[PDB]
């Protein structure tokens, strides 16, 4: 029932849940996404505070606006996996302001819905690069 | 525009660092 869902959902959700308090491809997928988007939230706090306070989340209505964020970059035809990396760790720099603020229940959800986005917009894309395969692939080492 | 416009370029210059 949709294979290459069930699998971006479960390495997105993990990395995402990860935040707050099975194979062999989701499992290096996972340790991939986790070391390059670290690493993006390392190195890019300052612009990632930034775009989180333009956000200005408090309630949950403005967790409705993250949704919408994601909606609006997967739809742009331009796909790339440093894109797709980016916007997960994004969602995982927010799933960590979600925790602070005592809004753990909107991670899950969030990760719902970057999956769902991501799957829907760029399915053909994913699989013709070779799906979490290709991921893991052009980020190692 | 600004904030979704960021994003992308900066997922840009990231694939073209790994691409690399
Ligand atoms: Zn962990
Ligand atoms: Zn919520």
């Amino acid at each position: 029932g949709d294979e290459l869902y069930r699998q971006s959902l479960e390495i997105i959700s993990r990395y995402l849940r990860e935040q707050a308090t099975s194979g062999a491809t989701s499992r290096k997928a996972l340790e991939t996404l986790r070391r390059v988007g670290d690493g993006v939230q390392r190195n890019h706090e300052t612009a990632f505070q930034g775009m989180l306070r333009k956000l200005d989340i408090k309630n949950e209505d403005d967790v409705k606006s993250l949704s919408r964020v994601m909606i609006h970059v997967f739809s742009d035809g331009v796909t790339n996996w440093g894109r797709i990396v980016t916007l997960i760790s994004f969602g995982a720099f927010v799933a960590k302001h979600l925790k602070t603020i005592n809004q753990e229940s909107c991670i899950e959800p969030l990760a719902e819905s970057i999956t769902d986005v991501l799957v829907r917009t760029k399915r053909d894309w994913l699989v013709k690069q070779r799906g979490w395969d290709g991921f893991v692939e052009f980020f190692h080492v | 525009i600004w904030l979704l416009q960021e994003l992308l370029r900066l997922g840009d210059e990231i694939n073209a660092r790994y691409a690399r």
